[PDB]
């Protein structure tokens, strides 16, 4: 697992939020991305930098991420740190997993 | 008259705080689907100020 | 009937930039979000009184 999409659409259309983790970084865009059916021009953001536990939310304004990494979906407690705030002020309906 | 700027005017529902909406789809006044086209209650949602 | 309202409002505020009258235009174009809000059919007199002035 590489990375999510996430937006109103996964077609054009409306910008849809990219975040993908890629070979030493992650690249995070908002562009009015044209999609494949089965993935693996107009941006406002860019931005580049096992149980993984991965927390997303989108109050207004910002997209929140959260996350924790531990060795090893087992029984068991642990919280999530928080990852990054994205200023990225788009409507989100539908996400999609990239592999 | 300087027309480079633009407003919505037309739009199915409101805003959420800081949210940004730049589409260009037309709008559906009537009942009717415009598929696109301007004409009898469908327009382009933004007007410019001149 | 209030659809036609509406393009009749919109039709005038459209030619009011062709005349080269923004400003009559912009307050228009005020009337038809008031309008699309409400019942009150006025809207379209003030439009079409407004184009008359500038005609
Ligand atoms: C995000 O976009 C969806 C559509 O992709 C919006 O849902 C529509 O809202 C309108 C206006 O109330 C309704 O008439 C449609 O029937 C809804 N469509 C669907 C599929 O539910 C949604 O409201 C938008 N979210 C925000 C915060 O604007
Ligand atoms: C990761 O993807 C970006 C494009 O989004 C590309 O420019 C970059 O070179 C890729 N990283 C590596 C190591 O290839
Ligand atoms: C980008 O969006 C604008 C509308 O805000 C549109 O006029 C323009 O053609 C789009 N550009 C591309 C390359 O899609």
């Amino acid at each position: 697992i590489r990375g999510w999409i996430f937006g109103t659409t996964l077609d054009s259309k409306t910008q849809s939020l990219l975040i993908v983790n890629n070979a030493t970084n992650v690249v995070i865009k908002v562009c009015e991305f044209q999609f494949c059916n089965d993935p693996f021009n107009n941006c406002t953001f860019e931005y580049v930098s096992n149980l993984r536990e991965f927390v997303f939310k989108n109050i207004d304004g910002y997209f929140k991420i959260y996350s924790k990494h531990t060795p090893i979906l087992p029984q068991g407690f642990s919280a999530l740190e928080p990852l990054v705030d994205l200023p990225i002020g788009i409507n989100i309906t539908r996400f999609q997993t990239l592999l | 008259g300087n027309y480079n700027y633009l407003y919505r005017l037309f739009r199915k529902s409101n805003l959420k705080p800081f949210e940004r909406d730049i589409s260009t789809e037309i709008y559906q006044a009537g009942s009717t689907p415009c598929n696109g086209v301007e004409g009898f209650n469908c327009y382009f949602p933004l007007q410019s100020y001149g | 009937d209030k659809e036609w309202i509406l393009q009749k409002i919109y039709e005038i505020m459209r030619l009011l930039d062709e005349l080269g009258h923004a400003e009559a235009s912009m307050r228009v174009s005020d009337l038809i979000y008031e309008f699309m809000k409400k019942g009150d059919e006025r809207l379209l007199e003030e439009a079409e009184r407004l184009l008359e002035e500038v005609e």
